[PDB]
């Protein structure tokens, strides 16, 4: 692709969140999914194979049919409401088809049958875009339609996903699928604590967006995208593994940890909503994502898998990879709990 | 009387399509 | 020379040191000057003076 | 880096470099074909860059200081043990094909940066694409075995799909008889206890394989052993070909900005070459590798990052 | 309690900045030394704790526990540096900071005022001792005993979270000092009675209690000997330090939720002494020892008499003395026939006569011999339960005799009998092995002399 | 220094121990006012403990 | 939760009431905290460039320690404004609305009858 | 066959090299300054000024004042004919009790 082709296309991928973000209309939002959606198709299909492109009409099959909910539902708010502000919803019928809409976007459960797919037939690159920065949006207009959410329906979204997301990646080898289903598990941990405080949704989200960043931005740095490649990083690069396994400790959860923050967090604004059944069951989930997460520290960092004779060769050669903000996201997604009073910044 | 690190029957276990 | 072919980081890149020096100084005096406004503009507002 | 996306964005376009003289050209032929100095008559009269035929210490000779390392960190393999014994245990065949592959993959690279960078073309002796004629010719000797040859067709099916063929591929027409004679009169003792089958099957994966699949993708020159001893007849024959097939039509300064992309990031061009199929030949253990790892970074000018290496004499580091 | 943490912290720039040579010797020269500070916790007072800051605290429980975690680093790096003596050097420091890391973890462990700061540290010394022995451990198994390590705990324990975070809803606060003075009685109802369940299972699990127990003749077998004495000296301990702290909130229902588990304890020292008289694997006889002996500390948590506190508290110390020990009694019979089958070596008195003296100390102070210190907490858990119902005195009293059956047994098998032809690199026991025996020991037994600084803080 | 290695540890200590004096003032509310310990003040006295 | 507080002047990191506050100490431990992180960073980048780890990059170090500390202080500003804004539209609302928050009768203990379980 | 793995180390005698050895380091100039380290540090300082300290501790949660202070109630009371101890923990005359 010609770079300034590529900076024109993330520049309107980034255009079409903001203006899901900073307007009041529903047209507008309407139109900021249509925009991100078709500046995010070519980053999809860089590496022009069959897998990039089957990835990507999945992908506009599941967006198109979510727009279409999306703009039915700001339809039947003109019929019962006959106006367009970005706010509650006046009609049940357009909460649910909303809900709907914005869970087919997000790819939480059931509706997360494409998640694990487009993200295996995609570069790490256009992956982590669609599971960091295709994650914002939807959950801007969820922030900002919550009195009009029903519970039942948002909880069962919220329980199915971090459960479906919990056994997924138990079954995985390859990186991508197992980034995939902690991504419907971490968006089921996200909206389970939205009806009751979307702060601490921004702050899983957030937290969740910086451990994504560096499992991608190592997988890049390492080019590895199954189990058995990454197992190769301690004859090649130590330090990776050493990165890897703090990162994978963090994203399960485990204190002292950056991770452990969100989800305490969350439990912290449940039981104050006399909710003890619900995240309980939601935590002891959540050990099925720290089970594949040792599956891949054990892997990669705890014992040394067999390399092959080339190996010997790319001791030779420094990573020439742009690395950006791999540190800075690595000391984030792990040193980050005893700052976590400073999740009031996002009140 | 070493440790123990993985052989290639572990590591093939890590190397299918599923696991 | 002990290298067949000559790294990119084998000299320093001096116009990268001095931006770097001189944003780690900016920052710091901009910081400063912060903080030395800030509490005079605390003690202004609540009288400790 | 030097060369990004930006200066590709502020100018630094390749086809204003691109001349007519840029040509990537490959001389293919038998082990004992007399196109080692062939190859660089052609580089002294269509003023190319020379490489040499890629061995176990072509990666030692292009980092560090550029000479070569003891054999078991670079290579783990022997062609003087190969010549010696052929269907060994230990695996040196196969072991030594694929670091040869590797090499040969990363010399490859070097040209077409050379090329692609400077506008100069490169003159290369049995690149990327003449690779497998020696190892067809080792598994037709039953020297390997047909999970080696799968393991060689898996890391170059997700290789030379990344690159382009050469310009022009000058063959050498020698007989086995004339490689044998060539040998004997070589004077190497492991050289000459080459056979007379594998040197007959490398001929025949050449003229059966080798030059047909290369006869549409690029443009082929064959020459007999005496008329390669003219170089102006096969420098006048380059000179005037009428370059009409393969990929090198449709390379504008986007396509050819994605390759210098790739042959610039060498762990990017050296991905594949390590894919964990664990095949006994090449498989290493962990208490070797590990051994074996920390003795490379226990080496001088080797243990950091280039500009780093404060034994060496490097300066200027706290600010670096 | 920052006159500890901090230097625990710059023990991370005395191990990183070391010379190559020296990063043994520093490290157990300034952890010495700050074992040698912890005495200061020492300042106790007959009706207030040692009340630091709105953070920390150490009464009589926390500091007995204190001073024997910052007495066991030096031990663990005395232990641990031969087998390691082959290891790449940048590993050699990540094992000494992950000792350092954990001692860290466990020194703020204790001293919690309040109980989700108690909950963060007491999961956090889950991950250098799950780095440890899936790292640093000699066989294969050392991965799935880590798997089972860490899911017995966390799934114990996430319950405790839910738990502890609605305390803070409810009551107000999870400080320790202010629960206190505003304990409510908890009344009978199956919220409350699994509220009980919630704050006492991840306890029960790291004791650990017959039945869930599962996770320690793996942990405390495929880890490294450092990773075993901190596993059976200290981080059993965490358990009872918890249950002792967590049944202030728990009652009156805990004198009617305590009858199950009493009896999975009290059947299972019966048990599990029995499984150390056919233990072919040396160090899982003595990993089935400590969960044969904290099997007491748990039924007399459970019955909340004042002498069962001070007998378990007493036995917590005195248990992290003798379990460390032979651990790195088994290490050092490990070191000279690489195997842990305990019929390979026998006969080893007629070859190392003092360290099987030293062998012949520890089982001694195993079977609980009086003064120990072992016999103290021992003696008072069973006059509590005597106390608590009359026939309890038969399986404690059987149990007496068959803890005496396996310690003389595996004094029997190892060092005495005739031994083995085959085996001639059975060299003579270094000044090294000889201090690490010296110092478990000598510390045990001169606590004979004083007990009443490890009774607890109902002395 | 030769053996500035062995300071940072003892050093970490004094350190250490200075940051516990230096919250001792921060908890020094109740000082002299205790209803157990309270007194009148010594002369060339201005707090009871430091 | 505070949605509608921060929405009739959107968009303000720190608001002009936010000056009524006192800032953090320059020596505040959570931002002695958040330049031990910048070091962690600097620490971090040499070592997966394969960089002398304490030696190289001094200039970028220090300025991954003051890029951190400068972050962090702006941070810190503004959580510590945020609970005030918590505290004070909690002491605000308390105040208006008294029939809610009642005064309880703190009896002694000598009045206070708790049902004594004996452990036997 | 199987792949190219280094064989098993023997095992290492640290009296061979180094017949004074006490088993801390291979050098020997290391290895015996880490014994005087372990011993001074651990014997001569932790265990013998430890049990020093710990034999006079200023009265360990306040036992001997304890007795003292008793021996001077029971002196009191003794005398002025008072019982030696009340069962009522408290006065009587301040504790309401719930009338039935
Ligand atoms: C506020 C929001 C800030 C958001 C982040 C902005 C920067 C990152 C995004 C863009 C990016 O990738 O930039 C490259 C990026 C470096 O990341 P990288 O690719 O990993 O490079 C690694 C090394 O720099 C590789 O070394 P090098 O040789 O290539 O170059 C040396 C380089 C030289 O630098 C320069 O030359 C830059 C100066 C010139 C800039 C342009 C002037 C015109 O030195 C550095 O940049 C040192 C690292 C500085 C720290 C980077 C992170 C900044 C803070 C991020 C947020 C932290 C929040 C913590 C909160 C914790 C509690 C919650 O940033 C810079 O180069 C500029 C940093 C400026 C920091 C200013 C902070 C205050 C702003 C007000
Ligand atoms: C400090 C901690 C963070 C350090 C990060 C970088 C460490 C590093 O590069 O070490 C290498 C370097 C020595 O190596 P080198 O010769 O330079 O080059 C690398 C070698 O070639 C190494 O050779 P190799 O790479 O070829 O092969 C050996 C292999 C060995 O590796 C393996 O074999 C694979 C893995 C083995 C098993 C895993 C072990 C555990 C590793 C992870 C840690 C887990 C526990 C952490 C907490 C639990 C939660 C996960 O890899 C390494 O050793 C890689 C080098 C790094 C090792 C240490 C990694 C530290 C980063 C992770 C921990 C810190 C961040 C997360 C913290 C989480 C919460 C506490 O070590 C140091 O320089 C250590 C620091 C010493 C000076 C400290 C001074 C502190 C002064 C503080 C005050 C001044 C600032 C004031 C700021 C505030 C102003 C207001
Ligand atoms: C605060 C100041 C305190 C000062 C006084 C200290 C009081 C004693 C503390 C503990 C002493 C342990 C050290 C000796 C045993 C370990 C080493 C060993 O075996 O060496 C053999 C070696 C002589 O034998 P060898 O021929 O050269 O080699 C051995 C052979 O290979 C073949 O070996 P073997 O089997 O033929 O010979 C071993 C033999 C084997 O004999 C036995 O195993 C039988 C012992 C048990 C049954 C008899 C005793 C039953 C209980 C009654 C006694 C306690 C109550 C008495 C009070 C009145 C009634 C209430 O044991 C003995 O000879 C030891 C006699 C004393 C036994 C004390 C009880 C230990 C039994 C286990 C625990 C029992 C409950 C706790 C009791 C705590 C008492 C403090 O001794 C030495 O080289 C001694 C070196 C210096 C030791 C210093 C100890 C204290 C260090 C503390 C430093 C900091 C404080 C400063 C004070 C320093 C004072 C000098
Ligand atoms: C290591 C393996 C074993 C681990 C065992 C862990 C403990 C076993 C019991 C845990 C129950 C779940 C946590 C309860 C927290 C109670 C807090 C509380 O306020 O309770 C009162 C509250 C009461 O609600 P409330 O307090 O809001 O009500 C107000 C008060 N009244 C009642 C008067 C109206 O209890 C509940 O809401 C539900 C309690 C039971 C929850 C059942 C679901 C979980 C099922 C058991 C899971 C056990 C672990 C699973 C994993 C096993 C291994 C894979
Ligand atoms: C503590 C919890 C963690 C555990 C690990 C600790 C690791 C750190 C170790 C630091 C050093 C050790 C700390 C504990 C020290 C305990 C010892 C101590 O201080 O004791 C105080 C006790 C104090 O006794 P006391 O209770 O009478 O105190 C008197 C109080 N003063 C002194 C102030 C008046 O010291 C003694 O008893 C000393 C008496 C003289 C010496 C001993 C004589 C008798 C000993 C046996 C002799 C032989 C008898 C016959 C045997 C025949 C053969 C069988
Ligand atoms: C309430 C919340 C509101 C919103 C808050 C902010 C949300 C931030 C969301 C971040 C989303 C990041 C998405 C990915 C980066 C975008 C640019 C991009 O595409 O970078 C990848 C790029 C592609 O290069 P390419 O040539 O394709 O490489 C292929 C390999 N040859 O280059 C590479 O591959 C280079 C390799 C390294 C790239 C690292 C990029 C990291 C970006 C994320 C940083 C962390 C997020 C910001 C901080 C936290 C904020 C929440
Ligand atoms: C395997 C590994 C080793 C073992 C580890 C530990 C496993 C067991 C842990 C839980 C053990 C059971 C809980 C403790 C029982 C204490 C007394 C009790 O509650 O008895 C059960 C109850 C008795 O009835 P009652 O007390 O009247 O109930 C009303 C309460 N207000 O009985 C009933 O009401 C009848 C039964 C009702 C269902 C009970 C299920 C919930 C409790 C267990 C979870
Ligand atoms: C690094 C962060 C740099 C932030 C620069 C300043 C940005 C700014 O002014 O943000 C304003 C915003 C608060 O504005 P407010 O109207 O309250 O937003 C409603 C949110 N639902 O401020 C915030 O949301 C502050 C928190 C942003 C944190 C981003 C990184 C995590
Ligand atoms: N499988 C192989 N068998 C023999 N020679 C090989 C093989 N692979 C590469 N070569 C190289 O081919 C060279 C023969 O060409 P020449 O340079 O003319 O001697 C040898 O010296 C080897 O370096």
């Amino acid at each position: 692709m010609n770079p300034i082709i590529l900076i024109i296309i993330l520049m309107t991928v980034m255009l079409g969140t903001i203006i899901v973000m900073i307007s009041t209309h529903w047209l507008l939002i309407w139109i900021g999914f249509e925009m991100n959606m078709l500046a995010i198709i070519p980053i999809m299909m860089k590496k022009h194979n069959p897998r990039a492109t089957e990835a990507s009409t999945k992908y506009f099959l599941t967006q198109s049919t979510a727009s279409m909910l999306l703009m039915m539902a700001i339809i039947i708010n003109l019929m019962f409401s006959g106006q367009w502000t970005v706010m509650k919803l006046f009609n049940p019928m357009a909460s649910m088809l909303m809900t709907m809409a914005l869970a087919m976007k997000l790819g939480m459960a059931p509706f997360h049958f494409w998640v694990p797919e487009v993200t295996q037939g995609i570069p790490l690159s256009s992956g982590l875009i669609l599971l960091t920065w295709q994650k914002l949006a939807p959950m801007s207009v969820l922030y900002q339609i919550l009195p009009s959410i029903n519970l039942d329906l948002i909880l069962t979204l919220s329980i199915l996903s971090i459960t479906i997301g919990g056994w997924g990646g138990l079954n995985q080898t390859q990186l991508r699928k197992i980034m995939a289903y902690s991504s419907i598990a971490h968006m089921g941990w996200m909206t389970a604590v939205l009806l009751y405080n979307p702060t601490m949704t921004l702050l899983n989200l957030i937290i969740y967006i910086i451990m994504t960043s560096t499992m991608f931005t190592l997988f890049m740095a390492n080019s590895t995208t199954t189990t058995l490649s990454l197992s190769h990083t301690w004859n090649k690069a130590p330090i990776m593994t050493i990165l890897v396994l703090i990162t994978l400790l963090s994203m399960g959860g485990l204190p002292p940890l950056s991770g452990f923050m969100p989800k305490w967090m969350i439990i912290q604004e449940m039981t104050k909503n006399d909710s003890i059944i619900l995240p309980t069951l939601m935590a002891i989930t959540a050990l099925l994502n720290l089970y594949f997460y040792m599956r891949l520290t054990y892997s990669t960092a705890l014992t040394m898998f067999p390399s092959t004779n080339n190996m010997k060769m790319k001791w030779q050669f420094p990573t020439t990879k742009r690395m950006t903000l791999l540190p800075t996201m690595t000391v984030l997604s792990t040193m980050l709990l005893p700052l976590t009073p400073i999740l009031s910044i996002l009140e | 009387a070493r440790q123990w690190q993985p052989d290639v029957e572990w590591a093939e276990q890590y190397g299918g399509a599923v696991m | 020379k002990f290298y067949i072919q000559e790294p990119p980081h084998g000299s320093p890149n001096w116009l990268k040191v001095g931006l770097t020096l001189g944003t780690s100084a900016f920052l710091w005096i901009y910081l400063i000057k912060q903080h030395n406004e800030d509490v005079l503009e605390y003690k202004r507002r609540n009288g400790l003076e | 880096l030097q060369y990004g996306p930006l200066a590709y964005i502020l100018g630094e376009k390749t086809t204003k470099k691109m001349t007519e003289n840029s040509k990537l050209i490959t001389v293919d032929g038998n082990i004992c074909s007399g196109k080692s100095k062939l190859a660089k008559e052609v580089a002294e009269k269509l003023g190319l860059k020379h490489f040499p035929e890629a061995g176990i210490h072509y990666a030692d000779s292009t980092t560090g200081d550029g000479k070569p390392l003891p054999v078991r960190f670079s290579g783990n393999c022997s062609l003087e043990k190969f010549y010696d014994d052929p269907k060994s245990n230990d695996g040196n065949s196969y072991r030594l094909q694929a670091w040869l592959y590797a090499s040969r993959l990363l010399q490859y690279a070097d040209a077409l940066e050379h090329l692609l960078s400077t506008g100069q073309g490169v003159v290369l002796e049995r690149s990327i694409y003449s690779d497998f004629v020696f190892l067809e010719a080792m598994y037709r000797q039953g020297f390997i075995r047909k999970q080696c040859v799968d393991h060689y067709n898996q890391v170059k099916k997700v290789t030379v799909c990344e690159y382009l063929p050469p310009h022009v591929v000058i063959y050498v027409d020698v007989p086995v008889s004339e490689v044998q004679s060539r040998i004997q009169k070589k004077g190497n003792p492991h050289e000459m206890k080459i056979t007379s089958a594998y040197l007959q099957d490398i001929e025949n994966v050449y003229k059966g394989t080798f030059l047909p699949e290369m006869s549409e993708k690029c443009e082929v020159l064959q020459y007999s052993a005496w008329e390669a001893e003219d170089a102006e007849k096969v420098v006048e024959d380059i000179q005037y070909l009428k370059y009409d097939k393969g990929p090198w039509l449709d390379q504008d300064d986007r396509k050819l900005h994605n390759l210098r992309m790739l042959v610039q990031d060498k762990l990017e061009v050296l991905n594949y070459t390590s894919i964990p199929v664990f095949l006994p030949e090449v498989t290493i253990g962990a208490h070797q590798s590990d051994r074996v790892f920390q003795e490379f970074t226990e080496l001088p000018g080797r243990k950091y990052r280039a500009g780093y290496n404060e034994d060496v004499g490097d300066k200027w580091i706290w600010l670096k | 309690m920052l006159k500890y943490i901090i230097p625990t912290m710059m023990l991370m720039p005395l191990t990183w900045l070391s010379k190559n040579s020296m990063i043994w010797i520093n490290t157990t020269l300034h952890s010495l030394l700050i074992s040698l500070t912890s005495l200061l916790l020492l300042n106790q007072f007959g009706d207030n704790s040692l009340n630091f800051s709105l953070t920390f605290f150490s009464d009589s429980l926390s500091t007995p526990l204190l001073i024997l975690t910052m007495w066991l680093l030096p031990l663990m790096l005395m232990a641990s540096q031969h087998h390691l003596s082959k290891e790449n050097l940048a590993r050699k420091k990540l094992f000494i900071s992950m000792l350092i890391l954990l001692q860290l973890f466990l020194i703020m462990t204790f001293t919690a005022t309040e109980l989700i700061f108690f909950y963060i540290m007491f999961e956090a010394t889950l991950v250098p001792t799950l780095i440890i022995i899936t790292r640093w451990g000699n066989q294969t198994e050392r991965l799935n005993a880590g798997l089972y390590f860490l899911f017995y705990t966390l799934a114990g324990s996430l319950p405790l979270l839910v738990a502890l975070i609605y305390i803070q809803n409810t009551m107000g606060s999870l400080n320790f000092l202010i629960l206190q003075y505003w304990v409510q009685p908890m009344p009978n109802s199956w919220s409350n009675t699994f509220m009980w369940l919630a704050c006492m299972m991840a306890f029960m699990v790291k004791m650990p209690l017959y039945g869930l127990h599962l996770w320690l003749p793996k942990a405390h077998v495929e880890a490294p000997i450092a990773g075993s004495m901190v596993l059976a000296a200290i981080l059993l301990k965490l358990g009872g330090y918890g249950m002792m702290r967590i049944t202030l909130l728990l009652n009156p229902i805990t004198d009617f939720m305590a009858y199950p588990f009493i009896m999975l304890s009290l059947w299972g020292m019966i048990m599990t002494s029995s499984i150390c008289l056919r233990q072919t694997d040396l160090k899982s006889l003595i990993a089935y020892s400590s969960v044969s002996h904290m099997a007491l500390v748990i039924v007399a948590i459970l019955i909340q008499t004042p002498w069962s506190y001070m007998g378990a508290t007493a036995l917590m110390i005195a248990h992290g003395l003798t379990s460390s020990m032979l651990f790195c009694l088994a290490n050092s019979n490990y070191e000279r026939v690489h195997s842990r089958t305990m019929i390979l070596a026998r006969g080893l008195q007629t070859l190392l006569p003092l360290m099987a003296a030293w062998w012949l100390l520890a089982s001694l102070t195993n079977l609980a011999l009086p003064p120990s210190i072992n016999l103290i907490g021992e003696l008072f858990v069973v006059m509590s339960t005597f106390s608590w119902s009359n026939i309890t005195i038969i399986l404690m009293g059987l149990n007496m005799v068959i803890t005496a059956l396996y310690s003389l047994y595996m004094l029997i098998t190892t060092q005495r009998g005739k031994h083995t032809h085959h085996i001639n690199n059975i060299l003579p026991s270094f000044t090294r092995e000889n201090a690490l025996m010296s110092l478990h020991m000598l510390p045990l037994l001169l606590l004979s002399l004083n007990p009443k600084i490890i009774l607890g803080p109902l002395y | 220094r030769d053996h500035w290695i062995h300071v940072l540890v003892p050093v970490g200590f004094v350190f250490g121990y200075y940051l516990d004096r230096k919250n001792d003032e921060k908890l020094a509310a109740f000082r002299n006012k205790s209803l157990l310990y309270k007194r009148e003040l010594k002369p060339q006295e201005e707090v009871t403990w430091k | 939760m505070m949605t509608g507080r921060q929405a009739r002047a959107p968009l303000q990191f720190l608001p002009d009431e936010a000056r009524s506050l006192p800032p953090p100490k320059l020596t505040d431990p959570r931002l002695a905290y958040i330049g031990f992180l910048g070091y962690c960073s600097g620490l971090i980048d040499n070592a997966i460039r394969r960089r002398p780890v304490l030696s190289a990059g001094l200039h970028r170090q220090f300025l991954y320690i003051t890029s951190f500390v400068f972050v962090g202080y702006y941070l810190l500003k503004r959580q510590d404004y945020m609970y005030a804004v918590r505290d004070h539209d909690m002491f605000s609302y308390i105040k208006s609305h008294p029939e809610d928050f009642p005064e309880k009768d703190k009896k002694t203990y000598r009045e206070v009858f708790e049902e004594f379980h004996p452990v036997r | 066959l199987r792949w190219q793995e280094d064989p098993e180390p023997e095992d290492e005698n640290l009296y061979e090299k180094n017949p004074d050895s006490h088993g801390y380091d291979k050098d020997p100039a290391v290895d015996v300054w880490n014994m005087r380290v372990v011993f001074f540090f651990g014997f001569s300082i932790v265990l013998v000024l430890g049990s020093t300290f710990v034999a006079y501790l200023p009265d360990y949660r306040m036992q001997e004042w304890a007795r003292r202070e008793a021996e001077r109630l029971v002196k009191y009371r003794e005398a002025h004919g008072l019982p030696l101890m009340e069962s009522n923990c408290f006065d009587p005359s301040k504790i309401q009790l719930p009338e039935d």
